[PDB]
């Protein structure tokens, strides 16, 4: 009976800022492609197979931050490192036609 | 009035109307030209009064507007000099600017316009050209590259107007860029002041400066060298340095020479030789025509070289 | 009224041609003088 | 079996579309063009219009030459920045032309740039030419052309957001007498975009009140089509491993749904709280999910 | 042919009110407070699907003051088939 | 009981690149920026299953389509070392 039981606390709800949460480290991670596929074939799979995703080549990739999609950018490759290059933040509409 | 000008043109006569055209500025010539032709009115009893309101009143300004420039340019050379004469009359030249920057263009030096222009398209440049005043334009191609010299002259020979637009456009560009800004580069000191300077200080230094001169520039030394001593300071050379001279100098040369020197300095140089000799000289001088002041130039020039050899050799001194 | 008109048109053409005479002693008289004359009329016209 | 390794920024990207709107606009305005070229050099043009060319922004900035006058060109309202590309060789033909020249000598372009009244006159022939793609677009889609700015390399335009976007190129050629040049325009494909099913068919003789008549009783023929509707009460996440000694009987916790979300192929649609009425799971429908 | 390999994958499971098919027509003219129905008898069990595949049918239930799927049956293929058949 | 669970659906996917950020670093980049990649080129790309990473493998495109190629499959002996 350590712990006081807190209720009542929904007093109101503004956003007030982008600059309180800022410094705080985001996981981002870029996705080469996607394709939807069942088990029947998912062991199927050795090594050396490859497996054909549903995005065609060159089109531009996916960018997510914390596993959200964000933005659409396109990959590049600088000293032999590579890296990603923002083109366009996704719109809502985009958004459900890659939900369904 | 400008009608009764250009009726009273009209009467005067082409050869008098032809020259007061040539003794008039450009807009008000353009503007006679088109009036008298276009429409002509003569008045009975008020063009008269016109012509004697007109003449009633002509006798100040007259006397001064018959000798305006010559009598300046007389003033100026013989105040100071030939060489400051020429920078008073350029400043007072210059003392009327040119609206138009074409124009303004060839106040400006050669090497500064032919950079200004090297850029642009030759048929601009060809259009500058003509606009531009004739001598400026010959230094402004010698500065330019031949091919560009080329192109630009074949431009030039067949050159088919320009549109109205566009020299307004060419003319606005110019006047943008030159407008607020002087061009008016005062060149002080050329090789007279240098001969000047020269002839003031140690002979030492004088030798060695105008070796170095030579060094550099052999034309430049000897233009130094004849800036130097001027056929004026010959009055100024001892009589023995000028009976010395005298063995060396041609007659028939001498006395080209001396036809237009001053008579002080003819009585000086016919004191060195014989009484005949004097005689025949005074009548060779008597009996000679006029002659055109290139070959008596020429005949001086040569006298002067003479006399410099034998004093830097050590035969002559001055006094 | 003819014959008087005819003599103030004859006095005209006589002292008019007088006139064209004079106008020409005096312009090579002073060539410069009619011309400097002339645009000073010109620029008190407007 | 084809495989190939990937390699990036390969010109892998092909997007090859028929635009006819774009096919006859360019007529017209090269119509347009010729006659204001006619007015303002006192000749008489001959403009060929070339095939239109689809192609990523890098190639179309390689083939052009260096240096070349392009201007930055503001299609509003469409989001963007297009650009008009005039050769050395045509400028040079306008400037000789102008200035008291009969083209008798060769063009000569040596890397020469632009001066202030080449610039000029540049920009007196961007206005004709502005002024004819707009009366050209007008027919289609009324577009209002801006000049913002011009500028003489390529490196300073960057009107793509990276170097392999699409963009559509129309070149020209405008022969005056013997002496030839071209000129080009070109259009990055996101100010396109928005009007590709316009820019794609051939325009066909209609109003304007035809074509809003035709999709109000289109809009009105759509609504009677059935759609399906499933709502989800509830969305419980388990490992395979549950799944396979998932077995009936069990219980698998659920929080409490305040709201349903009702989608139709995936998409939501509504958000409705859960109910029985008549015997039928029924659901009170809360809110309409407006984008 | 692994078995560990995708022992542990999560997968989501997903349970539904009802099946209902209705036209843009009352869709559009659907407001606030509007009920509609669905194609189930209140009381048949739900049908429980992943990655919109079926899997499963359960029902909701009370214990205390907490929800939960009481699942009825395990559909095999057979049952599957008539499902897409009818 | 494996025929129930050897026919059912998964989503998969396949990232090329992993980074952290800040959000003044995030808010930062605008258009056109380039975002470098913790990863190097040529590193097997992770490959996740409904985001659970199950293998690793290189990128490939056939038929004009990306692909990627089952490199190896990672024991849980690399998981401890993911974190």
């Amino acid at each position: 009976a350590v712990f006081q039981q807190l209720g009542g606390g929904d007093v109101s709800g503004a956003m007030q800022d982008i600059d309180l949460i800022m410094d705080i480290p985001v996981k981002l991670t870029v996705e080469l492609g996607r394709t939807r596929m069942t088990i029947k074939e998912l062991l199927r799979l050795t090594q050396g197979s490859v497996v054909a995703l549903d995005g065609l080549a060159g089109e531009p990739l996916d960018i997510l931050i914390n596993g959200y999609l964000i933005a659409q950018g396109e990959v590049v490759v600088v000293a032999d490192k590579y890296g990603v290059r923002i083109t366009d933040i996704i719109t809502p509409s985009e958004r459900m036609r890659r939900l369904s | 009035g400008t009608d009764k000008s250009v009726i009273l043109l009209m009467t005067i006569g082409e050869d008098r109307a032809a020259e007061v055209f040539k003794h008039l500025s450009t807009r008000e010539v353009q503007a006679l030209s088109t009036a008298m032709a276009n429409v002509r009115q003569i008045s009975n009893k008020q063009l008269t009064d016109v012509l004697s309101e007109f003449e009633q009143e002509a006798e100040q300004f007259a006397a001064l507007n018959i000798n305006a420039n010559e009598y300046l340019r007389s003033v100026l050379v013989k105040a100071l000099g030939e060489e400051r004469a020429s920078s008073l009359l350029e400043d007072i030249l210059e003392t009327r600017d040119t609206t138009s920057g074409i124009e303004t263009l060839n106040f400006m030096e050669p090497q500064s316009a032919a950079d200004l222009i090297r850029d642009e398209h030759p048929q601009i440049i060809a259009t500058i050209l003509v606009h531009l005043k004739r001598s400026q334009a010959a230094d402004i191609l010698a500065l330019f590259d031949e091919r560009l010299r080329h192109d630009v002259m074949l431009r030039i020979a067949t050159f088919g107007g320009v549109q109205p637009a566009a020299l307004a456009e060419l003319t606005e560009v110019l006047n943008g860029l030159l407008d607020g800004q002087n061009l008016k580069r005062s060149k002080m000191g050329g090789v007279r002041t240098a001969a000047e300077i020269i002839n003031l200080m140690k002979t030492q230094q004088e030798e060695a400066v105008i070796t170095a001169v030579r060094e550099f520039d052999g034309e430049l030394a000897q233009k130094i060298i004849d800036e130097m001593f001027l056929f004026e300071n010959l009055v100024d050379v001892d009589d023995r340095s000028i009976q010395r001279l005298l063995q060396e100098v041609d007659s028939e040369s001498l006395l080209i020479a001396l036809k237009g020197a001053e008579p002080p300095l003819r009585e000086k140089f016919l004191r060195n030789m014989s009484q005949r000799a004097a005689d025949i000289l005074r009548d060779d001088l008597a009996n000679r025509g006029p002659v055109r002041l290139s070959q008596v130039e020429n005949e001086q020039k040569a006298i002067l070289l003479i006399v410099r050899r034998l004093a830097e050799t050590g035969e002559m001194v001055i006094g | 009224k003819d014959e008087q008109l005819q003599q103030r048109r004859a006095n005209q053409r006589l002292g008019a041609e007088v006139m064209s005479q004079r106008i020409r002693e005096m312009s090579d008289n002073d060539p410069r003088v009619v011309a400097l004359v002339i645009r000073q009329w010109m620029s008190n016209d407007h | 079996s084809d495989i190939r390794p990937y390699d990036p920024n390969t010109q892998r990207r092909v997007v090859r579309e028929r635009l006819q709107a774009l096919e006859i606009i360019n007529e017209r305005f090269a119509r347009q063009f010729r006659m204001g070229l006619f007015n303002l050099l006192r000749r008489s043009p001959d403009i060929t219009v070339g095939a239109i060319r689809i192609q990523p922004y890098h190639e179309f900035a390689r083939n052009l030459p260096v240096p070349t006058n392009l201007n930055l060109i503001h299609l509003k309202p469409l989001r963007g920045t297009g650009l008009v590309v005039f050769s050395p060789s045509l400028v040079f033909i306008a400037v000789d032309n102008l200035f008291g020249g009969d083209g008798r000598f060769p063009t000569k372009v040596e890397g020469r740039e632009f001066t202030h009244t080449e610039q000029r006159v540049i920009n007196r022939m961007l206005k004709l030419a502005l002024e004819g793609y707009s009366d050209a677009w007008k027919a289609i889609n009324p577009l209002e052309v801006e000049y913002v700015r011009s500028e003489m390399q390529v490196k300073f335009t960057n009107i793509t957001t990276s170097p392999n976007d699409i963009v559509v190129n129309t070149p020209f050629h405008v022969e005056i007498g013997n002496l030839t040049g071209e000129f080009n325009i070109c259009l990055p494909f996101s100010m396109i975009e928005p009007l590709r099913e316009l820019l794609v068919n051939p325009p066909l003789e209609n109003s304007r009140h035809e074509d809003q008549n035709w999709r109000d009783n289109l809009v009105r023929q759509v609504q009677h089509s059935e759609l399906e509707l499933v709502a989800n009460f509830a969305d419980i996440p388990l490992r395979l491993s549950q799944i396979l000694k998932l077995k009936p009987g069990d219980v698998l916790p659920i929080e409490k749904p305040d709201r349903i979300i009702a989608h139709v192929d995936g998409v939501p649609v509504l958000t409705s709280q859960y109910g029985t009425v008549n015997g039928q799971y029924a659901l009170r429908v809360e809110h309409l999910i407006n984008p």
